[PDB]
């Protein structure tokens, strides 16, 4: 058995500081492959746009607190990196990943049906 | 401007041949459709238990080859696509890529329950509920799995549709 | 599919179990509750289910001539406001009548809309001759079963103040009959004559029969009873001598001390609607005969049906919001469909003061909305917008009304040290047809076989 | 790093470079043009060579390949024609069977098992029937267990015809594929006569079988048995001793017996490596102890050995079919407990007790006493087992299915490493993959 | 209890906020189910009268064993909930 | 689109029908309408039909080509998309597609007359029959699509007949009918762009000197969708166009530069200076020898006429939609025809546009 490209062992990290440095390198890894993600998936958005969306992704969830839940968030984000870099997700899924997305007053929701 | 459109002129599928051209372009349509009616080359898109029946048609008992049916693996060489078996969500994007590569004319046959409307796995988190959400379908073969004769019957009905094609007369009369 | 909810036909609010199928209620069965009903529900409750499958208001309706037409919500919420300022009602020219089946969330939320437009001609669809309620909405003990249902089987003397418990509360009528078999129970009849499952210590038919009751041997056993019972039906306030009823009795409750113990209260009320107690616990009633005399130019009906004796001016602007087509619907001008009690999460209060809500069973039919949601929707069209934007906020408003409104299945009583002060404030059978009492029964195809 | 990458002879100290018209530094600012003045030889192992990491040729042995028995995105990384790393992508047929069974009764969950393996039906539902029988603590009568043994063999013949001949077809021998498929048409007649549907026979239900054998079936089963004996011979004529068939398979995909245990291989790809283990013998069940048969064990652990074992499984299975026809006992075909089996229709409409159990069986289902079980049977692919947890309810709580094709496909990297791209087809064929079973 | 496990369960954002789960008891064990949607819970299909639905939690019921066990679960997932005490 | 298109769940049409929408706006939801989209199998129809079906509106699509209607059924659910075989010369088949229809949309319009139809017979004769027949069946709303330069007195056949198409409808359907004028839309397989991408474009200088106001076809696809669900927009005239002005010759070099197409443009046939009589003669000759719709004499005149905005009409903002510019979408729609891909973003189109204008 030979593990695939961009693989890491699943390890239960027992340090607060080490997890901080692991994440920081990971964020650079996404930015390094910014040009590739455009050329691999033929995305309509340019390289700067992907970095902008990646930053919006990394900025979004930086305030988590639980270390047992830090490793889980680092584990699955590693899988997202591994799936994307190995060119595993189809073209459509990446296009729709960035294509997702102010509310309305009570009268507006009352009339049509609300939820 | 000056315009006067009649009202009693019928539709194409009901319009009888009147002059000699209406017989010429009907000859071209039958001759061309007869070629596609006979050289019926589907694509081996077996996915699930429905695929066993699609093999048994090629078996010596039924011998699809006698009717001019030769499965072609590549989409380019195949003018039909018998979608047999469950179409999971993980497959649906891939199925569209295979379908879009078939040069025109192209037909799709949905065999079995899973390909038609979801089948047994209709309430599954990872099963497309009917392949008609992804690719247009020209005939639905019902079964679980449809018997080797049921698929042949479904093939025959689609053949009867192809022999009804009126493309080159449509240019003369409807275009 | 089963849901646990409550009846709204009478004022008991007994716990029931509703068995639905998609968007249709099939059957209603009782769910055990020793505090109220304990496995029994009258034929009215369980055979009015199909009344929700016909006559339903599913769309806004607008009058153009003398026949309602199908109109959107945008126009309906505007035709009211458009014609609102055509007649420009004054302070007492706006009237609001609340029906028997109107829930408490609409009852409270309507006052805020009414108040911001400056009106006080608000009350239920009863026929109380005294414009302020004779018991008055001032104190809780004035209009609640201070004993509650679980304090009936341990009574000795029971007084029927013009009532027919067989036709006014079937569940409690058998409860008295069950006690009447083994115990030494004594019940005396004071009111219109009727037919009962059990004989009574019958007296007569007039009010003057009760004059000699509390001072003779009829009231002597009341003094002798360790746990005496006094019950006043919903048919008292309607009567001409309703004011005479409370003064006569509460004088007998302010005299003895065994009637009101740290563990017993001998005076109780027996209403028949599921919205009267909710109205009184929130002060949704008028307090001036002059206001009730005004020829109001804008009467906004909210579930109200029994308004034949209510003088609705012909020129007035009548808007009816409800979930059926019945007596109250004909008077309307712009109709706003509401919700059936099974289709809404409505907080109801029974005649014993217990606050019981409902769990939603089905979506409202057609394009109907929740009862109160129309009022807030109607608020924006009149410049009187309410600050309530979700059902929790409507319960948040109920917190300011009272603390008991937010206690589900929890009864807040009146303390013995105060209920006696509420006693100091004080010092014909109301029902014609048993099977034509509420809106759902009248429209029920099943009850057409009960006539 | 991630995007690009960058000694024997003595490190020789040479300084003071001079020419005949000055020093090195005097003409340093001009010598870049002079290619014969450079001081960095290109043969030096330490010479800075910075080359981008261009990825190796990664062909997709993807879903649209006739060799695939389903939809398999077999991501093959190859340099030249050898195989470096293989990462199968299963899941393109994950219908979520394990999720759906949790919401259906024990009788309604049986038809799900015929749809796992498209060719080995009555063996698949036998392992769920045994699992429920083990929990129900009820034992099938004798004639019931003989019907399951006979159709256990017929199913094995049906499965191996799909496995061996497609493996032969994928190599390139088209003819044996068609000779055998007529026999499958002849064998599928037997399935259709007892159950009704050609392929998915919801026949073996927990508590025996569905319906008794139709009269004269044994005569037709036996008559096929005499004729079938020659069919293997011609199959062995064009495959067994042919030198092209031997070349394609001999020494291809070598699996050690010690290493086969490590990956948990079972079935033919565990006796191909020399281990003489068989589940029908380790745990007898359903009238397998009564019959006699010889198991086959290889010695080299390659595709040709597994072919010989599979061919032997034809004759040994045909051997039992003769014994099952001969030794057939009389009696019932399902447990005579109305709570786990429908009553006969002659009696359902005559006896009040019969009608009640018919009504109650099909609306609520029977309740399985609490516990857990793991019953493994010799499926034609290998050890197929179900893990079933009973929560005292008429619906199973957990139903995990062990697919022999699932574990084998995992060991593809260990087996196919170092072989050529044509050997990838041979390795897949000898694994007997049915991706309905893999992605259960 | 203090853990924001909703970031690992993969559930949609609407379960945390816009849905309410009832912890009831039908006679020895407790169950959890989600209250119905305001609109779109059940609309009659205009083709064949099928009971269509957009609520994906209508068919979900979790059989628990003890009350505190159910409450532990609801807090663990970050679920809004209320508890219905059975009548004695 | 978003999650639910209807402004209100209950909508009353001009005919008194009370339609109640159900569901949360998914594929299995409904809106209670029945929008017959004539000419739905065309370029514009496949966008009009797609949006209507996904939100639950029944679509009746009358077709004359049998093999082109198959793909329209994917968009809707079971029974949502219906088909009627018809011809404009078969009056009875027209009345089959309007009997149950609450919305009728007209998209039929040609630029080349054939051996069976003239330009008038389609932009008028089809439109007149379609509009008048729809009224007799109590159709609540009619929506029409004409040229962006409709003019009754224009010397161009297309513009002259399209303008008369506006009059003849309003004399047949009545005051309720609506007219929408779309600017040249750009989308996948757009006839507006297919002329620019063709390598052998004889008379390329003459054809491409015309001016336009390109509009994104998706917005026009939603523009009809917004109008369809609203009764407030009856009897109007709408002209839909894009803010930033572009010319074909400006686009043709902009298009070619993205595809990077030294000697090649001079040889393959990119620039074919041909005499004006030859272009007129070539179009006439093919008009009797061709079998597929080629470049027509009418498009020789239209190349001399620039697009004109009519101030009596209403823009996108009248419907609450802000039109999108060709700069933000021109690259992706020619991305099929184009080391490291250079993605020409919205702003960078100007910098490309700068490079074209610089001599
Ligand atoms: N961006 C654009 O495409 C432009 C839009 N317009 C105008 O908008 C309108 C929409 O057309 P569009 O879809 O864009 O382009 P198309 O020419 O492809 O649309 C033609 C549609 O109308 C049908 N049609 C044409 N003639 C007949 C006829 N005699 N009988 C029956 N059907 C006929 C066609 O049927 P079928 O295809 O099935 O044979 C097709 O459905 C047109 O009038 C167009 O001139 C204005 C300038 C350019
Ligand atoms: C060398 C070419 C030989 C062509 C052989 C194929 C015949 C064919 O294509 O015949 C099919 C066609 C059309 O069918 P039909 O039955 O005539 O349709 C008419 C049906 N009526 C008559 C009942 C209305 O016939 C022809 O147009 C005949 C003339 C061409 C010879
Ligand atoms: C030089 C070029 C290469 C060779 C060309 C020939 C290739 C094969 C042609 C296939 C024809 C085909 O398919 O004809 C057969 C089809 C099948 O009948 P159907 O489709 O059900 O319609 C027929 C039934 N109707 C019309 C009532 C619906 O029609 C016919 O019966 C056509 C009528 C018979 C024609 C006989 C007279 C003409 C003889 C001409 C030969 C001398
Ligand atoms: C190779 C020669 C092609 C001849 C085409 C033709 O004969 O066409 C001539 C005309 C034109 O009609 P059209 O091509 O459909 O016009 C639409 C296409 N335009 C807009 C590009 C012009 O039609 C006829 O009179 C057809 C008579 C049938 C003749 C036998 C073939
Ligand atoms: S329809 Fe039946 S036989 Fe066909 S793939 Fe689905 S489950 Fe298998």
């Amino acid at each position: 058995t030979n593990p695939t490209a961009f693989a890491q062992t699943t390890r239960y990290v027992k340090d607060s500081t080490e997890m901080r440095t692991l994440v920081l390198n990971l964020y650079r890894r996404y930015l390094r492959h910014s040009r590739g993600f455009v050329n691999n998936y033929n995305l309509d958005i340019p390289a700067s746009q992907v970095r902008t969306k990646i930053r919006q992704e990394f900025e979004r969830q930086r305030f988590v607190k639980d270390l047992p839940l830090k490793n889980v968030l680092y584990m699955k984000a590693q899988m997202e990196f591994q799936e994307l870099v190995n060119f595993w997700k189809q073209q459509c899924h990446v296009m729709q990943y960035f294509e997702s997305i102010k509310g309305d007053s009570f009268v507006q929701k009352f009339l049509k049906g609300a939820q | 401007y000056s315009s006067d459109l009649p009202t009693d002129i019928p539709v194409l599928s009901k319009r009888p041949h009147t002059n000699l051209l209406d017989y010429t372009f009907t000859t071209f349509d039958k001759m061309k459709n007869w070629a596609r009616k006979s050289s019926f080359w589907p694509m081996t898109f077996g996915l699930a238990c429905c695929a066993v029946e699609m093999m048994h048609v090629s078996a010596p008992r039924y011998d699809q080859d006698r009717l001019g049916i030769i499965f072609r693996a590549s989409p380019r060489q195949s003018d039909i696509m018998i979608v047999a078996g469950t179409v999971t969500n993980k497959m649906a994007p891939a199925l569209r890529q295979v379908y879009d590569q078939m040069p025109y004319p192209r037909w799709v046959i949905s065999m079995g329950s899973c390909a038609n409307g979801g089948g047994y796995y209709h309430y599954s988190y990872s099963v497309v509920r009917g392949v008609d959400r992804i690719v247009p379908v020209d005939i639905y073969v019902p079964g679980c799995p449809p018997t080797s004769e049921a698929l042949m019957y479904g093939v025959f009905q689609l053949q009867k549709k192809m022999m009804d094609g009126q493309t080159h007369r449509m240019w003369y009369r409807s275009y | 599919k089963r849901t646990e909810t409550i009846d709204v036909h009478d004022a008991l609010g007994s716990n029931v179990r509703v068995d639905t199928r998609g968007i249709e209620v099939m059957r209603v069965l009782p769910r055990l509750n020793d505090e109220i009903n304990e496995e029994w529900i009258s034929d009215k409750t369980r055979f009015a289910c199909d009344g929700l499958k016909t006559q339903r208001l599913t769309k806004p309706l607008i009058r153009q001539g003398n026949t309602f037409v199908d109109a959107t919500w945008e126009e309906a919420l505007a035709t009211i406001a458009e014609g609102f300022q055509k007649v420009q009602p004054k302070e007492n020219e706006i009237k609001a009548i609340v029906g028997s089946l109107t829930d408490l969330e609409s009852i409270v939320a309507l006052k805020d809309l009414v108040n911001k437009l400056g009106s006080e001609n608000v009350s239920t669809d009863g026929d109380a001759t005294t414009v302020p309620p004779a018991h008055g909405a001032d104190f809780r003990s004035n209009y609640i079963f201070n004993s509650t249902i679980d304090n009936i089987e341990e009574a000795d003397q029971i007084l029927l103040v013009g009532t027919n418990p067989r036709h006014e509360a079937a569940v409690l009528n058998a409860r008295i009959r069950k006690v009447w078999l083994r115990s030494d129970l004594e019940v005396h009849h004071v009111g219109e004559e009727f037919d009962s499952t059990f004989e009574l210590n019958h007296l007569g038919s007039d009010v003057n029969a009760l004059a000699k009751a509390l001072t003779g041997e009829v009231g002597k056993k009341l003094s002798e009873a360790s746990k005496p019972l006094i019950i006043i039906g919903s048919g008292v306030t309607e009567t001409q001598d309703a004011e005479a009823v409370y003064a006569t009795v509460a004088k007998f409750v302010t005299s003895n001390a065994n009637i009101v113990t740290p563990e017993w209260n001998g005076f109780n009320l027996l209403h028949r609607e599921a919205s009267r107690v909710g109205a009184l616990d929130v002060g949704f009633t008028t307090q001036s005969p002059e206001v009730a005399n005004t020829k109001a130019k804008f009467i906004y009906l909210l579930g109200a049906d029994e308004i034949v004796n209510k003088d609705i001016p012909k020129d007035a602007f009548v808007v009816y919001q409800g979930h059926h087509g019945d007596l109250g619907a004909s008077f309307a001008d712009v109709i706003l469909p509401g919700s059936a009690y099974t289709e809404k999460t409505a907080t109801y209060v029974n005649t014993e003061g217990r606050v019981q809500s409902t769990r939603a069973a089905t979506n409202p039919p057609g394009v109907a909305r929740e009862d109160w949601m129309i009022i807030r929707a109607l608020s924006e069209y009149l410049g009187a917008t309410l600050p309530y934007d979700n059902l929790y906020e409507m319960r948040s408003r109920l917190a300011d009304v009272a603390p008991h409104l937010l206690r589900h299945e929890v009864v807040e009583p009146v303390s013995e040290g105060i209920a006696k002060v509420g006693f100091q404030s004080l010092v014909k059978n109301p029902i014609e047809n048993f099977y034509f009492t509420d809106v759902i029964s009248k429209s029920s195809p099943t009850m057409a076989k009960c006539v | 790093n991630d995007f690009y990458d960058v000694n024997d002879f003595f490190p020789v100290q040479v300084d003071g470079i001079e020419s005949s018209l000055g020093k090195y530094e005097e003409f340093a600012k001009d010598a870049h043009e002079w290619e014969s003045w450079n001081l960095q030889n290109e043969d030096h192992p330490e010479y800075p060579v910075k080359r981008t990491k261009i990825r190796h040729f990664t062909l997709n042995f993807g879903p649209q390949h006739p060799a695939a028995h389903g939809v398999l995105r077999l991501i093959l990384e190859l340099h030249g024609e050898e195989i470096l790393r293989s990462d199968p992508h299963v899941g393109l047929l994950h219908r979520g069977t394990e999720k759906l069974i949790e919401s259906k009764t024990y009788m309604q969950a049986l038809p799900y098992f015929d749809r796992l393996d498209y060719v080995s039906m009555m063996t698949n539902e036998q392992v769920f029937s045994l699992a429920v029988e083990k929990l129900l603590n009820l034992e099938v009568p004798e004639r019931g267990q003989y019907i399951r043994t006979l159709f256990g063999e017929i199913t094995r013949v049906l499965n191996h015809l799909m496995s061996v001949l497609s493996h032969a077809m994928d190599v390139g021998a088209l003819t044996p594929f068609l000779w055998g498929f007529e026999e499958r048409e002849k064998l599928m007649e037997f399935y259709e006569r007892v159950s009704g549907a050609r392929l998915h026979s919801a026949y073996v239900r927990p508590g025996g079988v569905s319906q008794d054998l139709p009269a004269g079936l044994l005569d037709d089963i036996y008559m096929w048995a005499t004729q079938f004996g020659d069919r293997l011979d011609e199959t062995e004529e064009l495959l067994t001793d042919s030198r092209i068939w031997k070349q394609r398979t001999i020494g291809i995909g070598e699996v050690t017996a010690e290493d086969a245990l490590n990956y948990g291989l079972s079935g033919v790809m565990l006796r191909g490596s020399g281990v003489p283990f068989d589940i029908r013998k380790s745990q007898p069940y359903d009238a397998y102890d009564k019959v006699d048969f010889d198991i086959a064990v290889g010695t080299k652990g390659d595709c040709y050995d597994r072919y010989l074992i599979r061919m032997t499984e034809f004759r040994q299975s045909l051997r039992i079919i003769e014994q099952c026809c001969n030794q057939m006992p009389p009696g019932p075909v399902k447990v005579e407990d109305f709570k786990v089996a429908p009553p006969p229709r002659a009696l359902m409409k005559e006896d009040m007790e019969a009608l009640i159990h018919h009504f109650l069986l099909y609306t609520k289902g029977y309740a399985v006493p609490a516990g857990e079980t793991y019953t493994a049977i010799e499926a034609p692919k290998g050890e197929m087992a179900v893990y079933v947890v009973s929560d005292g309810s008429e619906r199973p709580y957990r139903c995990k299915i062990r697919a022999p094709g699932f574990a084998h496909l995992g060991a593809f990297d260990h087996i196919a490493r170092g072989h050529f791209l044509p050997d990838a087809v041979a390795i897949i064929g000898t694994m007997d993959l049915v991706f309905g079973e893999v992605d259960r | 209890t203090d853990l924001a496990k909703e970031l690992v369960s993969g559930a949609p954002k609407e379960l945390i906020t816009e849905r309410v789960a009832r912890i009831y008891q039908e006679t020895e064990t407790w169950k959890i189910d989600w209250d119905i949607l305001n609109k779109g819970n059940r609309w009659e299909n205009d083709l064949m009268g099928y009971q269509s639905s957009s609520d994906y939690m209508q068919g979900t019921i979790l059989k628990f064993d003890t009350r505190e066990g159910a409450i532990r679960f609801a807090k663990g997932q970050g679920w809004d909930y209320y508890i219905q005490e059975p009548k004695v | 689109v978003s999650t639910f298109p209807l402004k209100s769940d209950i909508n009353i049409t001009k005919s008194g029908k009370t339609l109640l929408s159900v569901g949360q706006g998914g594929r299995s939801s409904r809106t209670g309408f029945t929008a017959t989209v004539f000419g739905g199998t065309g370029f514009l129809g496949r966008v009009v039909v797609s949006k209507l079906a996904k939100h639950g509106t029944n679509v009746v699509v009358p077709f004359r080509n049998d093999r082109a209607r198959r793909q329209l059924k994917v968009n809707g659910d079971l029974g949502v998309v219906n088909f009627v075989e018809f011809d404009i010369r078969n009056l009875k088949s027209i009345e089959d597609s309007v009997k149950y229809s609450d919305i009728v949309i007209n998209l039929i319009g040609t630029e080349h007359f054939s051996k069976n139809f003239s330009i008038e017979d389609v932009n008028i004769g089809a439109a007149e029959r379609i509009a008048k027949a729809a009224k007799e069946a109590g159709v609540s709303r009619l929506i029409h699509v004409s040229s962006y330069n409709a003019n009754p007195s224009s010397s161009s056949d297309f513009y002259a007949t399209k303008g008369i198409g506006e009059q003849v409808v309003r004399d047949n359907f009545g005051p309720d009918a609506t007219i929408v004028r779309p600017a040249p839309m750009y989308f996948r397989n757009s006839p507006f762009l297919n002329e620019l991408l063709q390598i052998k474009a004889l008379g390329g200088n003459v054809i491409f000197k015309k001016e336009v106001y390109p509009v994104h076809a998706l917005q026009v696809g939603e523009a009809i969708e917004r109008i369809a669900f609203d009764d407030a927009t009856a009897g109007q005239t709408y002209e839909l166009f894009g803010k930033e002005r572009y010319s074909k010759k400006e686009l043709r070099e902009m298009i070619k530069h993205i595809i990077h197409i030294g000697y090649y443009p001079y040889s393959a046939g990119f620039y074919l200076p041909a005499p004006e009589p030859f272009l007129y003669a070539f179009a006439l000759i093919r008009q009797y020898i061709s079998s597929q719709p080629r470049f027509n004499v009418d498009q020789l005149k239209r190349s001399h006429i620039n697009q004109e905005i009519d101030q009596s009409a209403k823009t996108f903002t009248d419907l609450g939609m802000v039109p999108d510019e060709l700069s933000e979408y021109l690259y992706r729609y020619v991305k099929p025809h184009i080391q490291n891909r250079t993605v020409y973003s919205k702003e960078d189109i100007e910098k490309l546009r700068d490079y074209v204008n610089t001599p």
